[PDB]
RNA sequence: CGGCCGGGAACUCAAAGGAGACUGCCAGUGAUAAACUGGAGGAAGGUGGGGAUGACGUCAAGUCAUCAUGGCCCUUACGACCAGGGCUACACACGUGCUACAAUGGCGCAUACAAAGAGAAGCGACCUCGCGAGAGCAAGCGGACCUCAUAAAGUGCGUCGUAGUCCGGAUUGGAGUCUGCAACUCGACUCCAUGAAGUCGGAAUCGCUAGUAAUCGUGGAUCAGAAUGCCACGGUGAAUACG
């Protein structure tokens, strides 16, 4: 857990994508790297592509995941069963 | 070992008491070279078990150790290719040592909550000969005595 | 006065101890025997020269140990009062070797050798 | 000696009984205690009604049992819907700290089973 | 005048005490009063590497390097003898710290 | 190792000795307890600007003569191959095979 | 089995050490480092100079170099010219004013490392690899060595199937550390591979210890 | 009433140089020999203890991924860089370890005794705040001086009274601290809550002959952070060897 006098961190590019998705209005997926940044509140509404090592998954963020990083939402590996 | 002939190592005499086969009874109980706590506990059992059975702590201790020595053992030899279990006679050291193991192991078994309490009366019944110890040494004679045919191996 | 000195030896420890010819009082670091020796052993094995070559009564001695633990600072101060009874008296030495004071124990340790998890505890082997 | 809906051991001391109590564990039981004014000592028997009605004032004041349990479910279920990798695991069974699963991870995964 | 400290340290103990004799030397002879050379202990610094390229973890080096320290304290210099020190350079591979005051 | 992977390292030597103060500096202002939100949150923004080499903790200790990442002692720059045949040639004042 | 290094298990008690200075973990790197920059530099140069030994001193500002070579007269040419050269050259690899002195070896068939060179350049300009081995340990037995011995190793006359070949004289205590035993190695690069050259030269043995 | 300060070089200690141990002396066995067995002195006795030191060679043993290097191969790619992920997966099998199954113990209070090391983009005290991990201020110190740094087992008193327990700590939920651009995948540590299996483990199998095994803590390298591994240090300290 980050500390709490320094703040939850979260990514220039993803920053000024989503404030200008708010201003715009727009509803196109947001295709992100960022995987370490954590969600806040004026992200709530949003369809955000997080890269998971090989593709970008579109994740709709809702208010119960403020606080959550994206990553979190991105699952890298792919296991269905061994036998 | 195949080539060495060096005998026993010099062991010191029980502080308290000044007796050599007391000093290997305490080192015999002790674990994890934790000598205190095992001088401790012998000291406690050997006063209380004198108070019981009778008059000085030594003469207590060394009617129980009679009561559990052993006269004869048995071995496993191997001569006619199979294996022949043999009779063998203990010498007196030995005799010491393995009344002592055999004490200590018991007093370790039985059910009672300290251990002072339990080696007290374990030495107590081993005296009075209905000891888990003095039947160990029944069972070794008894076993010695039953395949004692082999004894000329 | 005199002040017999004896420097004893233990496998860290060093002991300096005076005698001196009073009464039967025993200082060790500013304190009493058993105060510093809660081990009832600890204060026999200190006790050990002076009953063998009767002086319990007889010598005061103040004593100074340093480095090791309780049994090595014992038999340090065993040995050194072995030493300065020895350079007291001169008479002694027989007696004192013969009990086995006079004897510096050399044991100190082994040290733990690349290879082995102790000095000669070895790892555990598999055949498969 | 019912604190909270639950039975609690008499015989023993008031520290470690209370602990009885699903939510109360040694450091809260002995908060608990030092603000009823009862010593720690003592055992739960040969205590005056008076004091164990302090004494479920005092544990009043913590969310335990059957509340903390079903707080605890929400938790855990809320984590499920999120969808989360932590959720994910929960659902799946297996380690949720990030410990390895290739070996050592039967408290999770249960008792072994052969192939 | 306030007492002058100097510290000698070198990898080689013979190469300090040579060194060292030289200093007492200069300035006892110059008439201020040596006070050493105190023998300070000696650093052992040891080193334990993997001698085999690949793979052998039980197949190891142990290397050491050992420090030794020698204390030389002038008191009561004299104008000669501080100057007298300072000309006289010694053998290289011995590091000098002049602590003074 | 690699002169691609030797090029990288002194690449991350450079450019952590160019941004050193300002790296330290906008620390200060993140760390510092008497700061703001406005401040802390843009000097917080402004350290996750900088030419990410420039960061120590981006740096890895690699022999001087080989490059091996691996098995490096500080004291001599080196690995643990280079060291041993140094100290056999005595190249390395005071270094010698220990017995205590 | 394998055998330690002669001259690394002798240093301090029959060697000494090549580089020979006091410096604190703070700049211990730094000068290892420009020691090597040093040695290396100053081999490639005198190659065709019959170096055997570079002994780096360090002053507290100064760097003091300290070659010693068969062939004095090669390597500082016509008066001081290649020795300012070599000295400047090093000055500036160093970052320190720098001083060379070099030693002459009056005996270069009894120096291991010019002995093992002169075997490896023979084995480059394509000679029988037993003559030269051979004709190595006899001039140094002549010259007077207690001992000599010689090991050849890998594809030699161009054999697929490589092999090591050895050949001793005289008496080569290697387990007595007061022993005064000359070592070092070479390596010719043929033109079927590496080809490794190994001498051991027992000179004698120091009674009186001198570190 | 602190070696703390006058002082003292007595003692510990710090290194540097020396002395000492050689079956040297005595007796016995013996081939009239080498040697062996005892014993006198001696701190040490029979290689005093430990380490380093590894003959000729064996296994076409291991390493072309330290390196060097013969041949072969790629050259707008087999090379170059960047972001994300992975090397941490998980039906299972094997190896090496750690912690336990408890009373020779757990917990609480009081109290004693080490050695060896590291420290400048570092070790960081005192004091203040925080339940704590830690934070703020900040002396000192390239260090027999200052810091890491309180050794633990032990000792004394109390309690628990043989329970799946005041044993055991896995697992999980919540809250945090610090390092670090950044702790989702995937860090360490702290607090509260939770409290799996486990009651000494079949066949089989491993280590160890003395300050050893067993047990108890401490330090270092690697390292921004990240050891139950590795390498060192000391405390307590056995049993047995007929053959
Ligand atoms: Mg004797
Ligand atoms: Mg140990
Ligand atoms: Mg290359
Ligand atoms: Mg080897
Ligand atoms: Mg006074
Ligand atoms: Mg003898
Ligand atoms: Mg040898
Ligand atoms: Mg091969
Ligand atoms: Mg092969
Ligand atoms: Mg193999
Ligand atoms: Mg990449
Ligand atoms: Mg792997
Ligand atoms: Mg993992
Ligand atoms: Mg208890
Ligand atoms: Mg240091
Ligand atoms: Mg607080
Ligand atoms: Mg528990
Ligand atoms: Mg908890
Ligand atoms: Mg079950
Ligand atoms: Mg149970
Ligand atoms: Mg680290
Ligand atoms: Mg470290
Ligand atoms: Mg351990």
């Amino acid at each position: 857990p980050r500390s709490l006098k320094k703040g939850p961190f979260i990514d220039l590019h993803l920053l000024k994508k989503v404030e200008k998705a708010v201003e715009s209005g727009d509803k196109k997926p947001l295709r992100t790297w960022s995987r370490r940044s954590t969600i806040f509140p004026n992200m709530i509404g949003l369809t955000i592509a997080v890269h998971n090592g090989r593709q970008h998954v579109p994740v709709f963020v809702t208010d119960e995941m403020v606080g959550h990083k994206l990553g979190e939402f991105a699952p890298t590996r792919t296991y269905r069963g061994h036998a | 070992p195949r080539r060495r002939v060096i005998g026993q190592r010099k062991i010191l005499p029980d502080p308290k008491f000044g007796s050599e086969l007391l000093a290997k009874f305490v080192n015999i109980l002790m674990v994890d070279g934790k000598k205190s706590t095992a001088e401790s506990i012998v000291y406690s059992a050997l006063e209380t078990l004198a108070q019981r059975s009778g008059k000085s702590e030594l003469e207590a201790f060394e009617v129980a150790l009679e009561n559990v020595r052993p006269t004869v053992e048995v071995k496993s030899r191997r001569v006619g290719g199979s294996t022949y279990q043999v009779p063998v006679e203990v010498r007196p050291v030995r005799r010491n040592a393995l009344a002592m193991r055999w004490i200590v192991e018991a007093a370790r078994k039985r059910g009672d909550k300290s251990m002072a309490l339990r080696l007290a009366n374990e030495l107590s019944d081993a005296a009075e000969n209905k000891g888990t110890a003095v039947k160990k040494r029944e069972d070794v004679h008894r076993m010695a005595e039953a395949n004692k045919a082999f004894a000329h191996y | 006065e005199n002040q017999y000195y004896g420097t004893g030896r233990r496998k860290s420890s060093a002991a300096r101890v005076f005698i001196k010819p009073g009464n039967g009082k025993i200082v060790i670091n500013q304190r009493s025997l058993e105060q510093y020796f809660g081990r009832e052993t600890a204060r026999m094995v200190v006790r050990q020269p002076l009953e063998l070559v009767d002086m319990v009564e007889k010598l005061d001695l103040y004593i100074t140990v340093k480095g090791g633990g309780i049994s090595g600072q014992a038999g340090a101060i065993r040995h050194g009062i072995t030493r300065a009874l020895m350079e007291y008296d001169e008479s002694l030495r027989s007696e004192l070797r013969k009990a086995g004071f006079v004897t510096r124990d050399a044991r100190q340790v082994e040290r733990k050798k690349v290879g082995l998890r102790k000095a000669r505890r070895r790892p555990q082997f598999s055949k498969r | 000696a019912r604190i909270a809906g639950i039975n609690i051991p008499d015989h023993k001391h008031a520290v470690i009984a209370l602990t009885s109590i699903y939510g109360v564990g040694k450091t809260r039981s002995k908060a608990i205690l030092a603000a009823a004014g009862i010593a720690e000592d003592v055992k739960i028997s040969e205590l005056s009604e008076g004091q164990i009605d302090t004494l479920r004032d005092e544990v009043a004041k913590f969310v335990v049992e059957g509340d903390l349990r079903r707080e605890i479910s929400m938790s855990i279920k809320r984590l499920m819907d999120l969808g989360c990798y932590r959720g994910l695991r929960h659902r799946r069974g297996l380690p949720v700290r990030g410990q390895r699963t290739k070996t050592n991870a039967r408290t999770r995964k249960g008792p072994r089973k052969p192939i | 005048n306030q007492r002058i400290r100097i510290r000698l340290k070198a990898f080689d103990h013979r190469l300090i005490d040579q060194a060292t004799a030289e200093i007492v030397e200069t300035a006892k002879r110059t008439g201020a009063q040596v006070r050493g050379p105190i023998p300070l202990p000696t650093r052992k610094e040891r080193f334990t590497v993997l001698i085999s390229p690949h793979v052998n973890k039980d197949a190891r080096d142990q290397y050491e390097i050992r420090t030794h320290l020698r204390l030389v304290d002038i008191v009561e210099p004299t104008e000669k003898t501080v100057d007298a020190l300072m000309r006289l350079d010694l053998a290289a591979g011995v590091d000098v710290q002049i602590s003074l005051g | 190792a690699k002169q691609s992977m030797k090029a990288r390292e002194v690449k991350r030597v450079a450019l952590a000795d160019k941004y050193f103060a300002k790296r330290a500096e906008l620390k200060a202002i993140i760390s510092d307890v008497n700061a703001s939100d406005e401040d802390r949150w843009n000097a917080v923004l402004k350290l996750q600007t900088l030419p990410r080499d420039s960061s120590p903790s981006r740096q890895r200790n690699r022999c001087r003569q080989t490059g091996r990442p691996h098995g490096f002692l500080r004291k001599f720059g080196l690995s643990r191959i280079k060291v041993r045949e140094a100290a056999m040639r005595g190249e390395i004042p005071g270094l010698k095979k220990a017995s205590w | 089995g394998q055998k330690v290094h002669p001259n690394g298990i002798r240093l301090g008690i029959v060697k000494p050490w090549n580089s020979t200075w006091f410096a604190n973990t703070k700049e211990f790197a730094d000068n290892l480092d420009s020691d090597f920059k040093v040695r290396q530099y100053l081999t490639k140069e005198l190659a065709k100079a019959s170096v055997s030994r570079i002994v780096i001193e360090r002053p507290a500002k100064s760097i003091r170099v300290t070659i010693h070579t068969a062939r004095p007269g090669i390597v500082i040419g016509k008066k001081g010219e290649d020795v300012e050269k070599l000295r400047k050259v090093v000055a500036d690899i160093a970052g320190v004013p720098a001083q060379i002195n070099i030693a002459e070896v009056r005996k270069p068939e009894l120096d291991a490392k010019l002995v093992a060179d002169s075997i490896t350049s023979q084995l480059e300009r394509r000679v029988m690899f037993r003559r030269a081995m051979k004709r190595a340990v006899q001039n140094a037995m002549r010259l007077g060595a207690k001992g000599i011995k010689v090991e050849v190793s890998g594809r030699l006359g161009g054999a697929e199937i490589a092999r090591t070949e050895w050949y001793r004289e005289g008496r080569v205590p290697l387990h007595t550390l007061r022993a005064d035993i000359d070592y070092n190695t070479s390596e010719a690069h043929t033109t079927y591979g590496v080809i490794g050259v190994k001498v051991w030269i027992f000179k004698g043995e120091i009674l009186g210890g001198m570190a």
